[PDB]
């Protein structure tokens, strides 16, 4: 007829507090012959020793719930995890009360865990608010401690899968450093200013004081952060003007004692009304039979309703956590924290008092700032990128056409051979040509400046296995865009079905199908519905570029394997080297598309193509997700459509010949 | 250096063979002194833990804890994370609790266990299903912890693996279900491989509502880690005989033999420290009373007697042994398959039936259908080493290829088939939509009567080892009185070959 309750506390005022909520625990309970005792223990400076007295101690006494209530703790690891190992190895319910650490959200691991205080990451879904508010969709994750970071990657992606966008830019690293500027200079290049941290205070202390010496916190830069962040030393180098998120009766210890004291209170008398009833044994001395009804205590706490507490409606989810939870938003003007806003378990409303921002007005900055430059990557293609060398030094030779078109180049940086042949030599050159002239046509419709560099390779790239641990990536130019190196990718992209699901696609500008280059008794082949090329043998030698798109057309064709076969022996690194072994009256056919071997066949007279016309494709410009520069470039792309600027086009390249 | 094993065990294992495992184990000996402590427990409670660290760890300054557990507590590990994490001492677990598999290790804790994780069993059990092409599946996740890994894990590898996986959307839990809303959702399910992550209390539960609304048809699978599966003994009769686990309890390699295994990774990296730095044994003195050279991130590189036992980065081994067992019809979980380094091995390769998973199940689905390798109607080539799958339009099938002569034992050997029989087979798989049964003969030609005894498919089907012959086969009087040919739909006569 007797509950034990034990406790670790320290201060004597808040044991007479908790003895006294005991005793008025009964009050309002009737005359019932349940007993209610309560056992507290104080704190040796070390934690094995303590956790031996503690567990012996609760074993000795039988105890139903556990606490700890110790906030001001000089050391910094906040474990009450052996206690709580122990008693889930009978499975009894320890109630956390100061901690917010993730590890402990992990019921797997703390098996009869539960908290009245939700981790921090409950707070990016208060920042998920902001979202909703100043409708802000690109962030910039950068997260230190990765024992929670896996969780707070987790509950972004529960957040983000509403909207269905994309995190920009994540970081996870080691703790402790101190030269991570050069990603926060990487974060600073993209578009976007939102700024989440989530580490200790001496990560949050260094990247404050790596803001301030870059001058990454001016106008516009999105601050955001939370209680860790906003003290000690972090306080101390905080710049005016951040906001951050204050847990009301987050450290007042003394009505948090008497909320859980009624939490464990009516969860002893709910418990109390149904049967099958244990208890634990004297598992010190000869017991290591678990508690019974570990798991059925634990689903009376599952449902544990309350409407009792100066905090308010205090509710577990599946995770125990704390539902409808009043937050604080705080802002630092000129070193004094300004309350600016308050937030209930579902909405946020800011108060009486204005919001300066650290850069202009009051209103939200839109920090959302697209490129200016945008970073074009290409690959050598011959008829389409012509790169020169420079003549003197970084120069390029003004030369002029003979319909009076002055060239106008521009100057490009690219690779000098492969890898195995140029280990490392990367010259500024001269780039001109088709697809360059009509980025000049781009850039007299919209006015925006450009970056042109290469590719480091000449291969489109493809969908390949890395080495380790089994997954895809690409490379080539999906590569290189898709690490953030490159903005738009402006090349004669072939339009397949495989690339269309991982980036957005544009208008193509160039129409054209496929073609077979030979040298000039059948002399022709007319396209692939020769029968001997059905069955090859070591004569008809045909091939196509290493790494191309239309080895991926041909190996979606799951009737033309023998080609794919075939195909794999004879790969080139590049065009050329094919237009050169043919040359050389070493292969006999080559899959290409068409204007590019007709331009090559009004160069050189023994180039032949084929008759006939198959698959008949377009050309666009390769592009990112859904982004601004998509539908203005593409109404660009249509007006050079409209008018006589593809003619223009053919009269540099296309309609002039030999 | 100073080792001390404790071991807490149930069943009758004595110590002296502890003792034995010092002598001529360690024969090139670098330490100048190595020792081993043998200790049994018999209780299993924390109290004796942090009593025999204080009393070992005062004992000469033992470096080296090694601890196996014969009880179903995962706690226990925990516990030993956190000795680990105090006293700064190596420490192993071998057998039961002290193997459980952890989430998330600390860096100022040195503990490891000898184990396989659930993303490599998770892993292994992709490979499965894509050994089998069975690409379209479904996944159920309940609020059992560490479900969110597990789906994020799926994610990745179907979005990092070349068969672009057919899955289901995922159905989720709340509570226990009320068979309201959840019941929406299992009636969702209209495909066969099922997965499933959750405990054993809850998965009685789920067998229940899946027997209740028939998911346990001879086309629908079940695959389940080795955490829901827990003792061999109690097993409840509501479990489907088929149940496919993965789980890496091996009784051909006992405990001996692992801690032995264990030894000789604590001496490799205490040989290979000692010849970088000198100061090796530093431990602490006493429990009672108020680190730079460590093992933490030093035996990822070991190798012990050739066995590949090295370590990862979150502390688990590199390549552990899974076993694939399933569950007969005799209520046993029979083992079936081992696992390599990387690949997976198969004993039984042949994928079985167990078509009658409860009493009242009549069900003649499927069909046993054997071919002959003919050019142009069976091209019968390797699987693709790039991908290790067959193409769209090829099928896979096996062929039994003997060693030698001196031993009658072979491999079924799975390669692929194309060509037109093929096809032909495909389109009766579309239009008649059953279940089929492809394999190849390794008896010879077609068919030949020596002494009232035929060779080959004639041998096969007569003798009624399969169901029908689709391949390639000529018809004459005695073939068809012995079975009973189709309509002939090919022209194909004889002919002779000139210049």
């Amino acid at each position: 007829k007797i509950v034990n309750i034990g406790a670790v506390l320290s201060t004597r005022k808040h044991e007479q507090m908790f003895r006294e909520a005991v005793n008025q625990a009964n009050k309002r309970h009737g005359s019932w012959k349940i007993q209610l005792n309560a056992t507290s223990v104080t704190h040796k400076p070390n934690a094995i020793q303590m956790a031996l007295s503690v567990c012996e101690d609760l074993i000795s006494s039988q105890v139903y719930a556990i606490l700890v209530s110790h906030p001001p703790t000089p050391n910094d690891h906040f474990t009450p995890t052996p206690v709580s190992y122990t008693a889930g190895f009978y499975r009894i319910p320890v109630l956390g009360l100061t901690t917010r650490m993730s590890i402990y959200s992990d019921k797997s691991i703390h098996l009869s865990f539960l908290r009245t205080v939700p981790p921090y990451s409950h707070q990016s879904s208060v920042w998920f608010e902001m979202m909703r508010v100043y409708n802000w969709n690109h962030i910039i994750l950068l997260v230190s401690d990765d024992h929670e970071g896996r969780a707070a990657q987790k509950r972004l992606e529960t957040l983000l899968e509403e909207r269905e966008s994309k995190a920009e830019k994540v970081l996870q690293f080691d703790p402790g450093t101190k030269n991570v500027t050069a990603l926060l200079m990487e974060a600073r290049e993209l578009e976007a200013r939102v700024i989440i941290l989530s580490a200790s205070e001496d990560d949050a202390a260094t990247v404050y004081r790596a803001a301030a010496m870059l001058n990454m916190t001016g106008s516009g830069y999105v601050w955001l952060v939370g209680e860790r962040e906003i003290s000690g030393n972090a306080l101390r180098y905080a710049p005016d003007g951040i906001i951050g998120l204050q847990l009301i009766n987050g450290k007042n210890e003394s009505a948090h004692i008497s909320d859980a004291v009624g939490v464990v209170a009516q969860a002893v008398h709910e418990l109390l009304e149904k049967e099958n009833i244990t208890d634990p044994p004297r598992g010190c001395v000869g017991n290591t039979n678990i508690w019974k009804t570990g798991p059925l205590f634990k689903r009376v706490l599952m449902s544990s309703k309350y409407a009792d507490g100066v905090t308010g409606r205090v509710e577990f989810n599946e995770d125990g956590d704390r539902k409808f939870a009043n937050y604080s938003i705080m802002n630092l003007q000129n070193r004094k924290l300004v309350q600016v806003g308050i937030y209930n378990g579902t909405h946020v409303i800011p108060n009486d008092r204005k919001i300066i921002w650290p850069g202009g007005e009051t209103e939200k900055p839109r920090g959302y700032q697209m490129s200016t430059r945008l970073k074009i990557v290409t690959i050598h293609q011959e008829p389409f990128v012509y790169v020169k060398p420079t003549m003197s030094d970084g120069t390029c030779k003004e030369e002029f056409t003979v319909n009076g078109d002055p060239v106008k180049k521009v100057i490009c940086t690219g690779p000098n051979d492969t890898s195995p042949g140029s280990p490392r030599h990367t010259v500024p050159q001269c780039c001109y040509g088709f697809c360059i002239d009509l980025l000049i046509k781009l850039a007299r419709t919209m006015n925006f400046t450009y970056e042109v560099h290469l590719v480091a390779d000449g291969k489109f790239g493809t969908q390949e296995r890395v080495n380790n641990s089994n997954k895809k990536e690409w490379n080539g130019m999906m590569g290189e865009l898709l690490s953030g190196q490159a903005d738009m990718i402006v090349a004669p992209l072939t339009i397949n079905n495989e690339r269309a699901q991982y980036i957005e696609f544009s208008k193509p500008f160039k129409y054209q199908g496929l073609t077979i280059l030979v040298k000039k008794p059948e002399e022709r082949i007319t396209g692939i519905n020769d029968p001997r090329l059905r069955n090859p043998s070591d004569k008809f030698i045909y091939a196509t570029v290493k790494q191309s798109s239309v080895d991926i057309y041909f190996r979606r064709q799951v009737e033309l394997s023998t080609m794919y076969r075939h195909m794999e022996k004879h790969n080139y690194e590049s065009a050329a080297e094919a237009i050169q072994a043919v040359r050389d009256n070493k292969l006999h056919a080559f899959i290409w598309d068409s204007a590019v071997l007709e331009f090559e066949a009004s160069q050189k007279c023994d180039l032949v193509t084929t008759g006939e016309l198959f698959f008949r494709s377009g050309f666009g410009i390769g592009m990112r997700k859904d982004s601004p520069w998509k539908q203005n470039v593409s109404l660009s792309i249509l007006k050079s459509h409209e008018n006589g600027f593809m003619e223009d086009l053919d009269k540099t390249w296309v309609r002039y010949q030999e | 250096l100073n080792i001390a094993v404790l071991l807490g065990h149930s069943h009758d294992v004595t110590e002296r063979e502890l003792r034995n495992l010092w002598g001529p184990e360690q024969a090139t000996g670098l330490p100048l002194d190595v020792n081993v402590v043998a200790l049994l427990m018999n209780r299993t409670d924390p109290k004796s833990l942090i009593t025999h660290v204080c009393d070992l760890m005062s004992g000469a300054r033992i470096h080296g804890l090694v601890f196996g557990d014969d009880t179903d507590q995962e706690a226990v590990a925990q516990m030993l994370d956190f000795i680990s994490s105090q006293t700064f001492i190596p420490i192993l677990g071998i057998h039961g609790g002290a193997s459980m598999i952890m989430a998330d290790k600390d860096p100022t804790s040195t503990f490891f266990q000898f184990g396989a994780s659930i993303q490599q069993q998770a892993t292994v059990m992709l490979k499965i299903m894509q050994d089998y092409d069975w690409h379209v599946f479904s996944l159920v996740t309940t609020i059992f912890p560490g479900y969110r890994d597990f789906i994020s894990f799926i994610k990745t590898t179907v979005d990092n693996s070349f068969v672009g996986w057919d899955m289901q959307n995922v159905i989720t839990l709340d509570t226990s279900f009320e068979d309201a809303k959840t019941q929406v959702q299992l009636k969702k399910i209209h495909s066969s491989v099922i997965l499933l992550y959750c405990s054993k209390d809850e998965a009685v539960l789920i067998l229940s509502e899946a027997r209740s609304l028939g998911l346990t048809g001879y086309d629908f699978f079940w695959i389940v880690p080795s955490l829901v599966s827990g003792n061999t003994e109690l097993i409840p009769k509501e479990f489907p005989s088929g149940l496919i686990s993965v789980s890496y309890d091996d009784w051909d390699y006992s405990l001996e033999a692992r801690v032995r295994d264990g030894l000789g990774i604590l001496t490799t990296a205490a040989s290979s420290m000692l010849e970088k730095f000198s100061y090796i044994p530093e431990a602490k003195a006493s429990c009672y009373g108020q680190p730079l050279h460590t093992l933490h991130q030093f035996m990822v590189n070991v190798t012990w007697d050739g066995k590949d036992l090295s370590f990862t980065e979150e502390g688990y081994q590199v390549h552990p042994r899974l076993v694939v067992i399933v569950l007969n019809k005799d209520r046993e979980w029979e083992k079936v398959g081992k696992w390599e380094n990387q690949t997976l091995s198969l004993r039984h390769a042949v994928w079985p039936r167990y078509k009658s998973f409860s009493d009242c199940e009549p069900d003649d689905n499927h069909l046993s259908i054997v071919t002959l390798e003919e050019a142009p109607f069976v091209i019968v080539e390797d699987i693709d080493p790039l991908t290790e799958t067959c193409v769209r339009n090829t099928v896979p099938c096996r062929k039994f290829v003997k060693i030698n002569n001196s031993t009658n034992e072979g491999m079924n050997v799975k390669k692929c088939c194309k060509g037109f029989c093929i096809d032909i087979l495909k389109k009766l798989s579309r239009t008649v939509k059953f279940t089929y049964d492809l394999y190849l003969v390794t008896n010879g030609k077609h068919g030949k009567k020596v002494n009232n005894v035929w060779n080959g498919m004639i041998g096969e089907v007569v003798y009624q080892r399969a169901v029908m012959a689709v391949g390639s086969l000529t018809i004459n009087e005695e073939r068809s009185e012995v079975v009973d040919f189709s309509v002939p739909f090919v022209e194909t006569g004889i002919s002779v070959m000139v210049s």
